[PDB]
């Protein structure tokens, strides 16, 4: 979650746009806050496994 | 460039560093127990089993 | 004139990288004195490990 | 989809290569 | 004590699963990136240009092949006998076009070749053994570096190398037919009859000791477990093998001397391949077999054929046809 | 490409210098008569 | 150049130079005379793109993607000749003989092989003005003519001027009124002429030596092996160098 | 174009004739077990 | 028009999830051309899981 | 119908394939009728009968032969310097019987491509579409016995 | 071409096409080869036969063996695959 | 090599259980044979 | 139309498990004759 998914030492993460038009790999910052356990937030993926 | 008439295929500088750290990173291996030995002492035989 | 040296001193050259297989195969079993064939008494496989 | 069972009988053939070489029945004096 | 002599110890020893020795330093490592790079480049590997007229031919499995048409193709007829490595062509797929894996292979194939033959000299020595089983070896290490060396050589270009599969041996075979006449050079009869007679004194040995076995078995168990694993007792009535034979052509043609009779089985062979082996050589640098054509004449001087004048319209259908765009010019030169 | 190619001679310079020092290591006594 | 006049043949050859076009060294103008006859024109391109169908992040609009070329140095044209005849408005070149083609073959994304012809023949340039200048800029179109001469035999032996012209290791296909009309089209070999359509433009002058040299951008159709596919068009860039005299 | 029942050949050509001789090996090894009394008879 | 999870692709989404776009052929899912993926392609990945 | 189609090469057994597999009819397709006997006659008037295939030839090319034995025309391999072509000698080609029973190409597109099939013995029309017949001849039941019983015995 | 009309004008039926037909066509008439077939080989698309006396580099004898085969010679539509291999198609006796 | 484990066994099926085993198989091969064909 | 792939199912799902049932039953009765030690043991 640190390294992988933060794009500090990796690629990261498949995101995506709300419609599915645009997506690409890119590092994402962890959302800590009540909306990381928004499963559609990639930040509580990566706040996930680094908590 | 591959019909130049270089030494070894020796293109680059880089390439030298490679070779002689090679041969002697292994030389010095064998030195450590076949160097450092009398170069003075001989034999009548055909073969020698002198030491290790 | 050229096949005919291209093709018999690249024949001899051949037959006399075998004289070095043969002449140094014998010279160095020669030296190390089994050169007429293992000894009955004294077998060298059978003081060795179990084979695997 | 046909070059497929080409290699299975390739690489199968090589497994019971490793196995004969490896596992054999090691023959053994008395 | 020190660093080198337990790893010389190591290296030498015949105490290990497979004898590594001073020759499987330079096998080893030659063998299974000759292994390696044969697996992908038959299985994955695009076309090749092989004549250098920019026609890539297929040869491997995922390109629509199988085991018999699948190949790793020769490289092309633009490199001839340049060293084409991976670094001096500037990407891989610059290699792959021009025929790179074929010299990646060969180069490493004749280096692990010639090394795994010195290590049968080295375990032989380590063992007490008499040392010559590398030289009966020779022979087919003579014939590999014929087609994949030697004949590139004198032809110029590793094009005319054979082709590492089987059907593009097929078309090694046939091409070098019209273009050398193989089957009327003296040294491809040499072998032949190296091979015929080969098989024959192998099935004629291996007849005449498992006709004369003694019997230690029963009719129920297997043949073979009459022998114990070494054993001191002869297994097999060597006196009544060699009254039969003795009676089968005459007396005098049999060898009641075992020792001699196991050597004949790897003189005939052997030097009917060493022979074979230069042939290809000789053949590669342009000194064809025998030309009888139009040899027989009557006395108003009109050619009657013979059986090589049929023998050389073969010669002339396969020559006319090999490389069919690849020429330009009257004579195929090369 | 020039990086690749640092990576073969240093490998085969290791083994071919295995070789050569492995010869000259009193190679003809390591034989199953005397030592 | 003259630097490279300098040099042997043993120095050049296994370097890779002779494959390169030459270096004009400066800016002025030049005047071509009424008897004025092009010398030494030499092509190369530097880079290479085939017109696809390209994954943007909805759309799908034509655009170039580039390529990496495959046959290894045969790519630059040299020794082009040619008169260059002076109208009035514009001067105009029009190229004779040289080595005017460059078989080449360039690999897209996906391990997809295009070979192209690349070539400048029958080329009719036409410029701005009269006196070659740093701005002068000519171009004009020249015909492709087909990447295989009708003599080629393909894979089963068919040719457009020579070989078979059925599938001749099914001979059951030529049966029936229809015959074989199905695979009609790898039947007939058709030896087939494309334009394409080169830019050229001057922009660093020698008069003192009388040679020019400069940027171009060259587009045409790749092949199509008599009928065999659809051609795609080719585009491609470089620097070319000329010997006005 | 392959033909079809030519799968049905090769994996039945393999498997069928392997796995019977895996099976007169397997009752071979029963065999020398179910003599020697050991652990493994039964 | 004919994305991977068209073609019946079951563990190659699992692939670009995580960071991997690029192939040895040169073509990409992002669609945007690569001149070399490196090791980690689609094809590194799959002969580095059977090594 | 039936007295024609033994005169065909495809219903001889030496035209078959060893791993080549199935019905002969998966060879061609099942047959439907009988198209009629070409008969060959150039500008001049003569008549012109193609040289049939043997059965040893896999491939061979089609040549016209006259009633002594010389060759009158043929479809030629290399056609820069040609001097017995079809568009030379003028060839055309009538139908007499079968379902062309009166018919009379006289172009060289169309003689060419009955002369090709000519050489096949008679001139059939088949149904390829039934049992996917992929166009490479089998055997007879005739071929295949012989060969099991005589590689048994 | 599977069905290429004018085969017979190449090189084998004694009356030759000009635009078409190979070098060795003008062989079987007598004073052309090398010299004069020499150029009608060489030079672009003719429409006539009175075309080949538009060629640059004529002499009066030139146009004389010319004028002897005029009946023979005559001119086709110039199908660009035979237009190349004019000097040399790859036959050689 | 080690020594020879003490954790050796013998594995058995009864004349019984085999036909459970080979109609379990063949049951299922005419259930499911009609779906896969689809 | 039917999927030319089920042949190896249905074919590969009848023989592969079922020979694998009948070598359980083969070696069974090897060392069931293994231990009993009269003409069949070996
Ligand atoms: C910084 C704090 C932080 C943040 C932002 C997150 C963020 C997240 N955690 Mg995480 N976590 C954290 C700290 C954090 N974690 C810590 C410290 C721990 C302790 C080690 C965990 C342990 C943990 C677990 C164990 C799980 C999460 C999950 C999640 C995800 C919640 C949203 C979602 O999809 O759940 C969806 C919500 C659920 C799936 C609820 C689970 C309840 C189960 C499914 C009920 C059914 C059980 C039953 C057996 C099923 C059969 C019955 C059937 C009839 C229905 C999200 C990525 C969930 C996840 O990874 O899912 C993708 C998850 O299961 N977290
Ligand atoms: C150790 C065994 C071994 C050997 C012998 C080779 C040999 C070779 N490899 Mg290979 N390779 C190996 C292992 C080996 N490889 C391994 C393990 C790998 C995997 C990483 C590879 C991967 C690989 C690739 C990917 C490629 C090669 C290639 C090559 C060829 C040229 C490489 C080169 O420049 O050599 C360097 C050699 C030297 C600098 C010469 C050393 C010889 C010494 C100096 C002894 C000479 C003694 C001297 C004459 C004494 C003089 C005395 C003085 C007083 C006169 C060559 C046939 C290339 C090839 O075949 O392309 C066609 C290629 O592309 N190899
Ligand atoms: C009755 C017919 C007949 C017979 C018996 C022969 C017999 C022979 N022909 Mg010949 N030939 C014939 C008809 C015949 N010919 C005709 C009709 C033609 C014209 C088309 C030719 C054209 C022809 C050519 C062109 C050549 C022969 C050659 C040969 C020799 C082949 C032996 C050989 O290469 O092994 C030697 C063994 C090898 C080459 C193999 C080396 C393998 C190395 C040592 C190891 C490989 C290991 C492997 C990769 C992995 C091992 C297994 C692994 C799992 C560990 C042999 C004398 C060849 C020859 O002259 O000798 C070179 C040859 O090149 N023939
Ligand atoms: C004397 C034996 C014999 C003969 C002559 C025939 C003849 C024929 N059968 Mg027939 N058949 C036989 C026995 C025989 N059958 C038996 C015993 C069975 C039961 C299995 C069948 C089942 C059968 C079916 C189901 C069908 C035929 C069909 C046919 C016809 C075409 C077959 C064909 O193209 O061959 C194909 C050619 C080969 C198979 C090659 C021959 C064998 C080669 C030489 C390999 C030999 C085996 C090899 C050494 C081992 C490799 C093992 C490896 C894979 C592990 C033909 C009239 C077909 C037909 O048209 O019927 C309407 C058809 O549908 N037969
Ligand atoms: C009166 C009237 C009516 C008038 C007419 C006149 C008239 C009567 C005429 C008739 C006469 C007539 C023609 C009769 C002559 C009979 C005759 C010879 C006819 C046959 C014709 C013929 C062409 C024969 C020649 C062919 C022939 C048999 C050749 C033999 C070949 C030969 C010498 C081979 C030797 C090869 C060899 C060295 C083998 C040994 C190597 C080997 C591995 C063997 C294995 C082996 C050997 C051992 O040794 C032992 C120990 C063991 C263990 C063992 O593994
Ligand atoms: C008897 C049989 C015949 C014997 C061979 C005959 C000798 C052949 C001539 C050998 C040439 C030696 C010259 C130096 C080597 C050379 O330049 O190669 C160097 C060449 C040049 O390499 C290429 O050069 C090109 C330049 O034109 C480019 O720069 C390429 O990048 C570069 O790779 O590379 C090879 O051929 C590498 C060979 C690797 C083989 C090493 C295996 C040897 C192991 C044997 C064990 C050692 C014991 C023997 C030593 C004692
Ligand atoms: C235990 C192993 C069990 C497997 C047996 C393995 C044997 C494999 C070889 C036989 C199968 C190969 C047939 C090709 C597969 C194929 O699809 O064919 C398929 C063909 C059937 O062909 C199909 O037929 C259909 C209607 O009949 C449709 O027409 C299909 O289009 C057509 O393909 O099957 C055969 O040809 C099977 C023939 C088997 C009998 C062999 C006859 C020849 C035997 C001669 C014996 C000589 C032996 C001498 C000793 C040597
Ligand atoms: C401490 C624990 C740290 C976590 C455990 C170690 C991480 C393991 C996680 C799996 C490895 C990560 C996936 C592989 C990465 C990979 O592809 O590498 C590839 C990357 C570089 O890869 C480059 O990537 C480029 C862009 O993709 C291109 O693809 C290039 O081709 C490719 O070379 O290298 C690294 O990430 C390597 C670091 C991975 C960790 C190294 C091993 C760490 C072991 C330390 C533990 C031992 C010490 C413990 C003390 C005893
Ligand atoms: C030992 C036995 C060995 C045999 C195994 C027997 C299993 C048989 C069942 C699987 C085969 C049936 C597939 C249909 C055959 C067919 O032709 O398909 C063929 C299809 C492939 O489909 C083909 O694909 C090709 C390109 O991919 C072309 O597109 C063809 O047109 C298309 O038909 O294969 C499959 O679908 C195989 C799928 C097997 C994996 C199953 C995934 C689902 C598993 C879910 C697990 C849930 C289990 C929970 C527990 C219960
Ligand atoms: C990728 C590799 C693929 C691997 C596949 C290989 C494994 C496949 C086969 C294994 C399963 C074998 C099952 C053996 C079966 C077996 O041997 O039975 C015997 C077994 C237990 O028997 P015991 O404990 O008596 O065993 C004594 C031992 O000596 C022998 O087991 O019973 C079971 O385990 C439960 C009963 C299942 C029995 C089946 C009951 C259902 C009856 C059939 C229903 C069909 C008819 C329906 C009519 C509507
Ligand atoms: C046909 C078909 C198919 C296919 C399938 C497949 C492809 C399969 C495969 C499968 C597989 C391929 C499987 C495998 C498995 C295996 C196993 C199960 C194994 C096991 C192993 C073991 C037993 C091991 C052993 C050992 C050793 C060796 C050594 C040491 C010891 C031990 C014990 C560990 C499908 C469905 C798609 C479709 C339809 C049809
Ligand atoms: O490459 Mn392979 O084959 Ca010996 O000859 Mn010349 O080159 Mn090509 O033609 Mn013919
Ligand atoms: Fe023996």
């Amino acid at each position: 979650g640190a390294f992988h998914v933060t794009g500090l030492f990796g690629p990261g993460i498949w995101v995506s746009d709300a419609y599915g038009i645009t997506g690409k790999v890119q590092p994402v910052a962890p959302a800590w806050g009540a909306d990381g356990f928004n499963p559609f937030n990639p930040g509580g993926i990566a706040a996930h496994h680094i908590a | 460039t591959e019909g130049t008439n270089e030494w070894f295929g020796v293109d680059d500088l880089r390439l030298l560093a490679v070779l002689f750290l090679g041969h002697w990173a292994i030389l010095s291996l064998w030195l450590g127990s076949y160097g450092d030995s009398n170069e003075d002492e001989d034999f009548f035989g055909e073969i020698d089993y002198s030491a290790r | 004139p050229r096949s005919w040296l291209c093709c018999s001193h690249f024949f001899l050259a051949f037959f006399f990288l075998v004289g070095h297989w043969w002449h140094s195969g014998r010279a160095r079993a020669a030296a190390a004195g089994f050169e007429k064939g293992i000894n009955r008494a004294n077998e060298p496989v059978l003081s060795m490990r179990p084979i695997d | 989809m046909e070059a497929l069972v080409y290699t299975f009988l390739l690489i199968g053939t090589l497994m019971v290569i490793f196995f004969a070489v490896f596992f054999r029945e090691t023959p053994r004096i008395l | 004590v020190s660093l080198w002599e337990r790893f010389c110890a190591w290296i030498t020893s015949t105490e290990n699963r497979l004898y590594i020795g001073w020759f499987g330093c330079l096998m080893f490592p030659t063998l299974l990136t000759a292994t390696s790079c044969f697996i992908i480049a038959f299985i994955a590997a695009p076309p090749v240009d092989i004549d250098g007229i920019r026609e890539p031919v297929a040869g491997s499995l995922l390109y629509g092949n199988n085991i018999i048409s699948g190949a790793v193709v020769p490289s092309s007829n633009a490199i001839g006998m340049h060293f084409y490595p991976i670094w001096e062509a500037a990407s891989i797929d610059e290699w792959l076009y021009n025929g790179g894996p074929y010299q990646l292979i060969v180069l490493h194939f004749l280096l692990g070749v010639s090394a795994y033959m010195g290590r049968e000299w080295e375990l032989s020595y380590r063992l007490g053994m008499r040392p010559w089983i590398f030289v009966a070896f020779s022979a087919p290490v003579a014939a590999a570096s014929a087609v994949f060396l030697v004949y590139p050589i004198g032809q110029g270009s590793f094009s005319d190398g054979m082709p590492l599969g089987i059907s593009g041996t097929f078309n090694f075979m046939l091409v070098f037919q019209a273009e050398h006449n193989i089957l009327m050079h003296p040294f491809h009869m040499a072998g032949v009859a190296g091979v015929f007679g080969g098989s024959l004194f192998s099935a004629m040995h291996g007849s005449l000791v498992t006709s004369s076995l003694i019997r230690e078995t029963t009719e129920n168990e297997s043949t073979n477990y009459g022998y114990k694993f070494g054993q001191e007792e002869e297994t097999y009535n060597i006196v009544a093998a060699h009254g039969y034979f003795g009676r089968l052509i005459f007396q005098y043609a049999s060898f009641n001397n075992s020792r001699a009779l196991h050597f004949f089985l790897a003189l005939w062979p052997v030097v009917g391949i060493w022979i074979t082996s230069m042939g290809i050589s000789t053949m590669a640098f342009n000194l064809n077999g025998f030309n009888f054509n139009q040899s027989v004449v009557d006395s108003q001087g009109r050619v009657i054929n013979t059986w090589a004048d049929i023998l050389n319209r073969a010669n002339l259908g396969i020559e006319v046809m090999h490389e069919r765009n690849a020429h330009n010019f009257p004579l195929d030169l090369a | 490409m020039l990086t690749l190619k640092i990576l073969v001679y240093t490998t085969v310079i290791f083994f071919v210098s295995l070789f050569i020092f492995g010869f000259l290591s009193s190679d003809p006594s390591r034989n199953p008569n005397r030592k | 150049k003259s630097q490279i006049n300098e040099l042997s043949y043993l120095q050049v050859k296994g370097t890779g130079l002779a494959n390169r076009c030459a270096e004009v060294v400066g800016e002025d103008s030049i005047k071509p005379k009424p008897g004025a006859k092009l010398v030494d024109m030499c092509i190369e391109p530097k880079a290479w793109a085939v017109e696809e169908e390209v994954g943007k992040a909805g759309k799908t609009e034509k655009k170039f993607v580039n390529s990496k070329v495959m046959t290894r140095q045969t790519y630059t044209l040299d020794a082009i000749e040619g008169p260059i005849t002076v109208d009035g408005g514009k001067i105009t070149f029009n190229e004779k003989e040289g080595i005017d083609y460059a078989a080449t073959t360039v690999q897209l994304p996906g391990g997809e092989r295009v070979p192209f012809l690349f070539t400048v023949k029958d080329l009719v340039a036409k410029g701005n003005g009269d006196t070659f200048k740093p701005g002068f800029q000519m171009g004009g179109d020249f015909n492709t003519p087909s990447y295989r001469t009708g003599l080629f035999l393909d894979p089963k032996g068919r040719g457009g001027t020579t070989g078979y012209d059925m599938a001749v290791a099914l001979p059951a296909l030529q049966l029936g009124e229809e015959g074989d009309a199905e695979l009609f089209g790898e039947n007939n070999k058709v030896f087939d002429i494309t334009q394409g359509r080169i830019e050229m433009e001057v922009n660093k002058v020698n008069a003192e030596d009388s040679e020019i040299g400069g940027v171009f951008v060259a587009t045409q159709l790749s092949d199509t092996d008599m009928g065999s596919k659809t051609p795609k068009k080719v585009l491609t860039k470089g620097i070319f160098y000329a010997k006005v005299d | 174009e392959v033909q079809f029942g030519a799968y049905l050949a090769v994996l039945l050509g393999t498997f069928l004739p392997a796995l019977f001789l895996v099976n007169l090996f397997i009752q071979t090894e029963a065999r020398k077990a179910g003599k020697a009394g050991g652990q493994d008879s039964d | 028009l004919n994305p991977m999870w068209r073609q019946g692709m079951f563990v190659m989404p699992f692939m670009t999830r995580l960071g991997i776009t690029d192939s040895w052929g040169g073509w990409s899912i992002t669609g945007e051309s690569v001149s070399n993926p490196g090791i980690w392609s689609f094809e590194g990945v799959a002969l580095s899981h059977i090594i | 119908d039936k007295l024609a189609f033994y005169d065909y090469i495809g219903n001889n057994p030496a035209k078959g394939g060893l791993f080549r597999a199935g019905p002969m009819n998966k060879g061609d397709g099942i047959a439907e009728a009988w198209l009629g006997h070409p008969i060959f006659r150039d500008k001049e008037g003569r008549e012109l009968t193609v040289r049939r295939m043997p059965a040893f030839f896999e491939t061979f090319p089609v040549i016209l032969v006259d009633k002594d034995g010389i060759i009158r025309a043929d479809i030629p391999f290399r056609r820069a310097e040609s001097k017995y072509s079809i568009e030379q000698v003028g060839v055309t080609v009538d139908f007499y019987g079968g379902k062309l029973n009166g018919q009379t190409f006289k172009d060289a597109p169309t003689v060419k491509k009955f002369a090709r099939k000519a050489q096949l013995g008679e001139v059939f029309e088949f149904d390829r579409t039934s049992l996917e017949s992929d166009g490479v001849f089998r055997s007879s039941p005739r071929g295949w016995y012989t060969y099991g019983h005589a590689n048994f015995a | 071409v599977i069905d290429y009309e004018n085969i017979g004008y190449l090189g084998g039926s004694s009356i030759v096409d000009i635009n078409n037909a190979n070098v060795r066509a003008y062989l079987k008439m007598p004073g052309m080869y090398p010299t004069v077939a020499g150029k009608i080989v060489s030079h672009g698309p003719y429409s006539g036969v009175a075309d080949l006396y538009k060629i640059p580099g004529l002499s009066s004898a030139e146009a004389d063996v010319i004028k002897k085969y005029e009946s023979r010679l005559t001119a086709k539509t110039p199908s660009p695959d035979y237009v190349i291999d004019r000097i040399n198609n790859g036959l050689y006796r | 090599m080690t020594g020879p484990n003490p954790n050796k066994q013998a594995v058995e099926l009864n004349r019984t259980s085999l036909y459970w085993g080979l109609l379990l198989i063949f049951v299922l091969a005419v259930l499911f044979s009609s779906y896969f064909f689809n």
